[PDB]
């Protein structure tokens, strides 16, 4: 939530973009 | 067990093009090398008559020039590496101490609790399994009638594999050269798990499962020095043959490189 | 393997795999991620079986839980003929609260079926069928409880009916042993298959653990209902408790794709308990469900509690006189009111389907703690044990 | 004569037929003889083995046939090339303003270059309708299909634009009997909207929300040479339509689509099927 | 020089396919990792957070099963390998003396007249060179000028190579991951020669070369810890950067794997 | 570096949605339309400066504003000098690329020069990437082209040219790297195109033409309009996933390879080449 | 076992040549001519008593006699017993092969004989290899073969077939050695020949096709005298490679691949085959 709009959908694949 | 990994969670992010191309190519290196087809095949490019001349020597980065930086050998404060053992002898009882010494010194850390071995491994992803062959009857065993087995060096701990018996095992691990080879009492094979290598960094992957596999084997010459075995790492076998006898599906695991271990008389 | 992945915006679901293993002798495991929009799809066997099984199962899944859309709107004795329209009353009647002349005056959601006897077209309750809530939401007052037995996805219509048929059986069958504690007879759990991934799974488990094989088809009936069980009080192993259950004319078929069914169900949640996933990770209650009963309880209360009609352990796999009956004199004989809900979609140059056998003079579900047609024609309250009344099965 | 995908089921002296749009009732044993006899008859027949067959189970050769066709059996396809013409019907068409000529020497007939906003758009017969749009809104493939589903031998291909991604439809023809723009994107939104846990950040919700409010979907900030990239995916595409038939062509020349990723530049071409729930379906 | 083997005498015996689809496959493998290409390039088909569940684990050959023959941990008598190093810090100054005792120790001999190396080969051909590469104006030099140096494993000698210098060749070997790495002394590259790897056993002579490589730099890992050297095997490298820095021509021999070494604060 | 990503910002009545590759919001204010409009209207890049401006213009918190226009994917902040400094084009048909300077700036890509190839005194400052792109093919055009570039300080090349039915761009040659050059690529293609069934081109047919000057133009089919515009699409792609807004990673093991194309089908090939045995790109 | 080699014996007037593979000479000795003409007319292998009795007659010592026979390229001495005892065709055409039983017995091909598909009641002792070759090309006609004999006791299987204007000889297929069968060897056939610029074969097309029940034909062209006599070579050398006498040693890393032939062009490719994921033949 913001104070801007409201988020519709959201491409997970898209926004997730030695050992750990 | 405790640190278990499934293969599910590792194909999840398999390119298929990678893994199709890495078999297409890894393949072409293996061998069908039998006692039945020894007349009709050959290994060496190179003629025995003329081998020597390429056995032992050094390719320089200025050939024909001798300028060098000479290092003292006062520095070494190693053993010389034993000779890898030919016609092996198993006369001798081998107990299961001895290939459980070998195994936990090679491949895992003193510390049980520890997940770090005696090795590293790109991503530490450790794509490269041991599976363990007995050979002969003179070889004590954990579980009559069990010949393969894997081991899981993090629990420290062998997984039964196959209860095929000895002369079949021996068969497919000695490829068409068995007579010089002689009797080892144990053996021990190196196999990659292509997705495992592949899944993270591609093509590279199978770059570092080959590396990792000679750091393995490497730790077993050493190891195998040090109580007193004699060991010759082998690359004459039909790999097709030694898979399907272990029971490995060669879709997903190929043996890379055969480690044998004995006596020489 | 295979590792088929489709954009988010595609017809196809996000990702196939077949999964490596390090033992050829194992089988073959092969599933269908697709978000949340069903749980994933999973089938295991031989190579290719599972791979058109996961196919299979992934069709079938998307049908009922997302794709169905209703014919329209019509009361049961507009839809039907009568005596279907009564069966169907009086199965509904026990299932809410609502009076009978609520739910014969009540415009149902409506699906294509035909008599599995006599061919007959007519049409079913869609509330019945689709798993989504929305399909037939102002139906679901007269049904909350739906689920997916009886549900089967094939390229023959032939095969898709015979998949439909078997499961049926195969959960009558259960939920009558659940309900009244009787098998027919136990195959020996030291039974040799012949075939080697049964062998291979059915080792794994007895050194493991223990397991009993059960006959448990409905009485009478032709075919063999295999339910095999597994449990172990060993504690550094995982699954506590797994199961398994298939239904064939053939009792070695029956009794192989049962033990591979308990496979495919004791390493999905073995994965899920290594994989350290989470409850909220769990969409679907029959899995919550079947999750909380991973303990070797569930093996031992319906291990203690199973009476056998036969006395010894069966050691081979050979048939009997009544295994050769007629499957469909044998239901019929019960009731006339089985119906075949279908559809059907072109692939190329064929056409797939989609079954599912249903009767009001079954058991609708499996889920006999939620709202079921507990009195039916083949069970009536009080015939078996009281508290596995209102007590759901431990089975995904 | 192609001979469709069905299944007859028998039991007493009962016989169910049912086919891609209908289940039917056999009770005359002639045309169960003429069913059960196609069933293994694997695609393509002639006419004159289809009308010995009728002969030989005592069914009127005409009245049979309507029979057949009408239930969806057999459909009554072209030999020759499916579509003699076509034309392009787009929302951009000065984007295809020197496509006629161009495209001759690929072999590609285009006949008229059409803008969407006109009134009163006609078609011939036996022409293929390609419907290109950076603006879509499904309830314009709704009037195109509206207006020209009845035209002879017609059939419709759409194109459009989903985030980075250019999607050309499988071919849609009601002659042959393979699935329409719909059977793809209704099927999408059912998924999404049924559910077994909606994802609340689903790409539907925009979709749906479009509708709401009379909004298109934008192609998301095409410049010149995604265009140019499009209009080479068309001519490619129409080429490989072009000269076609259930003889020359599989069926799966028509039941795909193609998918590219703009970013990419890679193409994905998937399998297109028939959604049971479709209204194509009538 | 004494044991010197020219390249001409391996080439009449070279099959061209073989060695074309060897490359072909090789430089699949090959990476363009460079400070320049972060933010455009990746590494890694698992994201970050997943990767953990994939570290250090067992695949299993019964997997959901857990029958094991456990074995002993008091039969292992080895230290544990130490942490590999990161961000190596180049405050002390390191002495040529200690580069010395890792080559003789890691590669050669302790008997300066043998030509039995510490670790085994297929064919005894070697195909495997080890560069030597000075990284920090702390690290000790034996010839001004030269950062470069080709390690001759039976003569215990250092060949020069190239006069680039300590920037450059730190910047070729440490990809865009430098930052992290920090500042080690020096590096060893190990480089296959693809005629040499390849003229006797043809395609399976290309898995022989990259578990050789293994062997090499394991050998390396264990000298390292005896020593009291830090080090890091390393595939985070550009090849091609690589090899052109070091003056290598890459139709005739390839880096399959950089090892760092040095301190840690 | 604010990176001004591909997006809309539609409005009807009193509705107005922002769509991403990464998101969709239903915008409920209006000074983040405005900001949303005019971000909208410029190309690629901008100065966070400008972008600070325009959120204080709209009286829009500057870390929350930005903060928003990042995750739902309108722009990103790029931190990193790139390895070539500048882009130019060289051309036989630089006609076609005369509106890609003004283009490509949105898709992040900075071209300074298209260059006719015809033209005497072509210059080429330091760290600048080379793009050939030929209709014509004759080897001696890249022989030039080399023999007066492969010597400035950080230059790489890229070409691209046609042959039979394909479009191909080579593999980046860049002699600070080590990397294959046209030649090494051009052979690697006129190879698999042999009947031979066999990898290995060499033979004494080979080794005859060998002795000649090294020579050549390439057979290939007529370009239509369309397939310039297919063509125009994969250099831009190409050149953006070098220089350019980055909107996809590419994988380290592919980056700098070669891109075919197949004009027929439209179906993209990356591969990479080995080094010509008989090439001397390693030599200089 | 005397394996007699390829050779001629040529005499006009008084002078007499012997010519193998291996040398040429100018024969000197009535005797050793005899011994020569009589090892001509023989096919393949020989009894070394028939040989010493041979030498005997011709008043010629045994060992310089042989010493002779080996050197000059005639004969060889073989010592190894070999993987399969004994070859069986199995073919649609079997006509092609009546006279190959009797021919190839001087390749020292051993062929018990040749089976008409179309019987029943087909046998196959322990340790055959069992060559299965198919003009009209059936899926179901190796299924029904793998089906009838994959329990046997050290089998093995070849399948040669056409595939548009190739003739394909599959790898040797052994249950006991774990090596890829027909099925494995068909479908990297119809992948590669997907114009698909790509090795991985798998979509949902794929997918789709793979829920019915595995079953096909393949597109060839026709095939006349010709096609067939090339075929009849292929098959005779491949089988003498295996179990025949070898004139020429195969490497032990190719020894058991397929061999593909382009019938326009004749150039053989010789290529190992991985394990289909999809196929079953290592499960069983
Ligand atoms: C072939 C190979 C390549 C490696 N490449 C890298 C690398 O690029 N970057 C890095 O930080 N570590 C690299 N390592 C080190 C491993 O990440 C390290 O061995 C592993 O994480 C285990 O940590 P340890 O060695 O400290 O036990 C590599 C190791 C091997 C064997
Ligand atoms: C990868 C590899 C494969 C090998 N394969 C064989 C083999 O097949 N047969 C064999 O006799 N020795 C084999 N060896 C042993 C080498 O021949 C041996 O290491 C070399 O001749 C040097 O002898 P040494 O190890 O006794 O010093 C192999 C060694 C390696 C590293
Ligand atoms: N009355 C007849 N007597 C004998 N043979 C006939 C007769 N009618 C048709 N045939 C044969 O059957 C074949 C099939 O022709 P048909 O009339 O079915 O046209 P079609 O197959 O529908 O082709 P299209 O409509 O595409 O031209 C003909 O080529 C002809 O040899
Ligand atoms: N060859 C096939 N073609 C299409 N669908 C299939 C095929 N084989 C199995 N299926 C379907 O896959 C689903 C899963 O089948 P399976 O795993 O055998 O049994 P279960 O019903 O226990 O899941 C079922 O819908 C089944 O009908
Ligand atoms: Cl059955
Ligand atoms: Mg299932
Ligand atoms: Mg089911
Ligand atoms: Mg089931
Ligand atoms: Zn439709
Ligand atoms: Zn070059
Ligand atoms: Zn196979």
């Amino acid at each position: 939530a913001s104070e801007f709009g409201v988020v519709l959908s959201v491409d997970a694949l898209k926004l997730s973009r030695g050992s750990h | 067990s405790k640190h278990e990994l499934s293969l599910v969670e590792v194909t999840h992010y398999t390119d298929p093009e990678v893994l199709a191309i890495v078999k297409d190519f890894h393949v072409r290196g293996n061998f069908a090398s039998l006692p039945e087809f020894a007349e009709r095949t050959f290994v060496s490019a190179v003629p025995l008559a003329h081998l020597e001349k390429f056995e032992n020597k050094e390719v320089l980065f200025r050939p024909g020039f001798s300028s060098v930086i000479n290092i003292s050998s006062s520095h070494n404060f190693s053993r010389e590496r034993l000779p890898s053992g030919i016609n092996f002898c198993d006369k001798n009882k081998l107990s299961i101490r001895t290939i459980e010494k070998l195994l936990v010194n090679a491949f895992s850390s003193p510390d049980p609790g520890s997940v770090r071995r005696p090795y590293p491994s790109g991503g530490a992803l450790y794509p490269i399994e041991v599976f363990l062959c007995r050979l002969s009857e003179n070889t004590e065993n954990w579980q009559a009638g069990t010949n393969v087995y894997h081991y899981l060096p993090l629990s420290q701990a062998l997984e039964p594999v196959a209860t095929c018996n000895t002369q079949s095992l021996y068969r497919s691990l000695s490829g068409g050269d068995s007579e010089r080879l002689g009797k080892p009492h144990f053996a021990l094979v190196y196999c990659i798990i292509f997705e495992k290598a592949l899944f993270k960094y591609r093509y590279r992957g199978y770059r570092m499962a080959l590396m990792e596999t000679g750091s393995m084997y490497q730790n077993a010459v050493l190891v195998a020095d040090q109580i007193g075995l004699k060991n010759r790492v082998w690359a004459g076998y039909t790999d097709s043959y030694v898979a399907k006898t272990m029971n490995l599906d060669q879709r997903t695991v190929a043996p890379l490189i055969v480690q044998f271990f004995g006596d020489v008389n | 393997m295979i590792n088929v992945y489709s954009n988010l915006m595609s017809a196809w679901p996000a990702t196939m795999a077949m999964s490596p293993k390090l033992n050829r002798n194992m089988p073959t495991f092969s599933q269908i991620w697709d978000y949340e929009r069903i749980t994933p799809a999973s089938a295991a066997g031989e190579t290719l079986k599972s791979i058109q099984g996961a196919i299979g199962e992934y069709f079938e899944r998307r049908h009922f839980f997302n794709e169905i859309v209703t014919g329209g709107q019509k009361t049961l004795y507009e839809m039907m003929p009568p005596s279907a329209a009564k069966a169907f009353t009086e199965a509904f009647f026990q299932i809410s609260s609502l009076t009978r002349d609520e739910i014969i005056t009540h415009k149902f959601k409506t699906v294509r079926a035909f008599n599995l006897f006599s061919l007959e077209q007519q049409e079913i309750p869609a509330v019945i069928i689709a798993l989504d809530n929305i399909t037939a939401a102002d139906d679901l007052k007269f049904y909350p409880d739906r689920d997916t037995c009886g549900c089967s996805f094939h390229g023959s219509l032939n095969d898709a009916i015979e998949g439909s048929l078997c499961e049926f059986m195969e959960r009558q069958s259960l939920l009558l042993y659940w309900l009244q504690g009787k098998a027919n007879t136990e195959i020996s759990s030291e039974i040799v298959t012949g075939i080697n991934h049964i062998d291979e799974i059915l080792l794994a488990l007895r050194s493991e653990g223990d397991i009993r094989i059960f006959d448990i088809t409905l009485p009478g009936a032709p075919g063999h209902a295999v339910l095999t069980l597994y449990g172990t009080k060993n504690k550094i192993s995982r699954i506590k408790y797994s199961t398994g259950l298939s239904y064939a004319n053939s009792l070695k078929k029956a009794l192989c794709k049962s033990v591979v069914e308990l496979w495919q169900s004791y390493i999905c949640l073995h994965n899920f308990l290594i994989g350290g996933y989470t409850d909220d990770d769990i969409i679907d209650s029959y899995q919550r469900h079947f999750m909380s009963c991973n303990k070797y309880e569930s093996f031992t209360d319906l291990c203690e509690n199973t009476v056998l009609l036969s006395d010894d352990v069966k050691l081979t796999l050979e048939e009997n006189i009544t295994s050769d009956t007629n499957l469909l004199n044998y239901l019929q004989q019960i009731s006339d009111n089985i119906f075949v809900y279908y559809a059907r979609e072109r692939v190329s140059n064929s056409l797939v389907w989609y079954t599912k056998i249903v009767s009001p003079d079954f058991f609708l579900h499996m889920n006999n703690s939620g709202a079921i047609n507990i009195n039916n024609k083949i069970y009536h309250t009080g015939d078996g044990i009281k508290v596995r009344e209102s007590k759901m099965v431990p089975f995904p | 004569i192609n001979i469709l995908p069905f299944e007859i089921i028998s039991r007493n002296t009962k016989t169910l037929l049912i086919t891609y749009i209908s289940s039917v009732d056999i009770t005359h044993e002639g045309m169960k003889k003429v069913l059960e006899s196609l069933r293994s008859k694997q695609g393509i027949i002639s006419e004159y083995l289809l009308d010995k067959l009728l002969d030989e189970s005592l069914i009127d050769k005409d009245k049979g046939k309507e029979f057949l066709i009408t239930t969806g059996v057999i459909n009554k396809t072209k030999t020759s090339p499916l579509w003699v013409n076509s034309v392009i019907i787009s929302d951009v068409p000065h984007l295809f303003s020197n496509a006629r000529e161009q495209w001759k020497c690929d072999g590609v007939f285009v006949s008229h270059i059409i803008d969407i906003k006109d009134n009163n758009i006609n078609v011939s017969d036996s022409t293929l309708i390609w419907l290109h749009l950076e603006n879509y809104h499904s309830d314009i493939v709704k009037r195109i299909y509206s207006k020209f589903e009845s035209n002879p031998g017609v059939a419709f291909i759409q194109s459009y634009y989903l985030k980075e991604s250019f999607r050309i439809d499988g071919v849609y023809s009601p002659d042959l009997g393979t699935p329409c723009h719909f059977c793809h994107i209704e099927r999408w939104l059912s998924r999404e909207e049924k559910s077994f846990r909606r994802n609340e950040m689903s790409w539907a919700n925009l979709l749906q929300l479009l509708k709401k409010y009379q909004m298109t979907l934008p192609a998301l900030a095409l410049g010149e040479s995604e265009r140019g990239f499009s209009y080479h995916l068309i001519k490619r595409r129409l080429q490989e339509l072009t000269g076609t038939s259930l003889v020359k062509s599989h069926v799966d020349n028509f039941m795909s689509s193609v998918s590219a990723d703009l970013i990419t530049c890679i193409l994905c071409k998937e399998p297109v099927i028939h959604w049971q729930a479709c209204s194509c379906l009538e």
